[PDB]
């Protein structure tokens, strides 16, 4: 209920909304949410807590992705995130994709960031953009993930 | 007294939200599955508090707050759980950041919102994600009395 | 914003009680004689005052306070009248004279009386004996509200 | 309910009370002021809203005397009232006598301050005194009753 509004991220004509984990309680006010930025995709990076089938019946596409609570992305689930960022931006131009994980402040934020990097955004800019928006955003093992980390610019 | 109270509004763009709050534990805090009998509702006149955090589970987890004024209808008698009449009238949360500093958190108290305002500070240490973490409540009140002592 | 601040608190020393009254016709105040059934009672949460005068017969004659403490055990329904509640608990009356200075009543309000005061002048005009005339009331809210605005 | 507290004036080693009217009420608490305050006596100089018996039953001998609201003593009143203080002042030394009107702020006040200046006080001292425990005591008409009065000492 603490757990920070939707933030828009657009850079490089392609967009992002980084989320909160909703309850089913709550859950036609995030729908609403994501339907009034637009976005075609949601990415869920934490356990289930609700059921995407009220959702994805509103045709945003819901991926259940999770690893595990203020890790780095394992090296498949950044892949695939890619991969999914190359063909969701074919299906619309300049719709968003959702991620989220449990507050969006944490594992959701570093997936947008390092598709920020992977864009061409430098580093140092890519978190204090995120974190400019949205406070406290990435941990200790996160950040030093999102500063090891190397482009080779894998988006067109 | 005046000199004081001169030094208390200059104190505000230092002293922070942080400074002032109190802890979570000596608030005066209801639970959701509370039920409002004759009991519960001279707990709640007797408070001192015409604003009220009500949470589910743990106090940490603040979910609606209790106006004095939503009390206006309810029969103690037949017993309506607080929750319900949480759901009766919209009161939009206040959370504020612990670093926040008082006349800023004075202003948002002007601004509209809500003379409540619960603290929340981020959390790297531990090694999950970051979260906003409960501290504890500040208010208006609060607030006025760094000024008047 | 702190430099108008700054200034309330040095207008309070030159300006005065009277100022800054509410006056009598403006208050909210209740008959001895209300009974406190659901409308009243829910009236009263609604009034956002927790300090609210007992008049009886005029609303000049002042006779008691209730608080919001004082509807502790009260159910509206078996039909139970003020004058009977203000009985039932000491609130005692708190007098200031229309020429007190604002610093004088915070001081006042600090020393433990109550956080109502109501406001009166010396009444020569007329051909009477001099009364004390009630003007209306002023607050701790008040004279807070000279320096925060 | 303003109405202020029994106000003690002793002056050359005789005393006084200037009280408010009561209610019956109110009337027991009256009392206990009075016998607090050690008076013999009370002077009722407005018109009578409470039986006087309760009083009269504690010892206190209970004198209606009323005249005008906010009018100079009358030349009866007076001379009764100088007289009433020679016996009961020989009575019990260092009693107290009580005066009311309906709060003690008017006619009450008037008939002690000029007690005060019978005693000799000089007028503007009477005055001061009462106004400095009793505020704003007295009326145009009765401040100008003060002023023009003469004493010729009638007390011992």
């Amino acid at each position: 209920m603490n757990r920070p509004a939707p933030v828009e991220i657009s850079y490089e004509n392609m967009r992002f909304l980084i989320t909160h984990n909703p309850t089913n309680a709550t859950l036609n006010k995030f729908t609403e949410e994501l339907k009034k930025y637009g976005v075609t995709t949601l990415v869920r990076v934490c356990d289930a807590t609700y059921d995407k089938a009220p959702v994805e019946k509103e045709g945003i596409h819901v991926l259940d992705w999770p690893f595990d609570d203020g890790a780095p992305p394992p090296n498949q689930i950044v892949d695939d995130w890619l991969n999914l960022l190359k063909t969701k931006f074919r299906e619309e131009p300049g719709a968003a994709v959702a991620v989220h994980c449990v507050a969006g402040l944490g594992r959701a934020p570093v997936l947008v960031a390092l598709a920020l990097i992977e864009a061409g955004m430098k580093y140092e800019d890519a978190v204090q953009f995120i974190r400019q928006k949205r406070r406290g955003a990435f941990n200790s093992k996160q950040l030093l993930y999102l500063e090891k980390y190397r482009p080779k610019m894998r988006l067109r | 007294g005046p000199l004081n109270m001169i030094q208390g509004v200059l104190e505000l763009r230092c002293r922070t939200v942080e400074d002032v709050l109190t802890p979570l534990e000596d608030c005066f805090m209801l639970d959701a599955s509370t039920v409002l009998d004759f009991g519960v509702l001279a707990s709640i006149m007797q408070s001192g508090h015409t604003r009220i955090p009500v949470y589910e589970e743990e106090r940490s987890n603040i979910v609606d707050m209790l106006y004095l004024k939503d009390l206006a209808f309810v029969d103690p008698e037949d017993c309506t759980p607080l929750s319900t009449i949480t759901r009766f009238y919209n009161h939009p949360l206040h959370f504020v950041f612990n670093d926040t500093k008082l006349d800023a958190v004075l202003e948002e108290f002007k601004r509209g919102k809500s003379h409540l305002a619960i603290v929340q500070k981020v959390n790297n240490e531990g090694e999950g994600d970051p979260f906003y973490e409960v501290l504890g409540l500040v208010t208006l009140e609060d607030v006025i009395e760094e000024i008047i002592r």
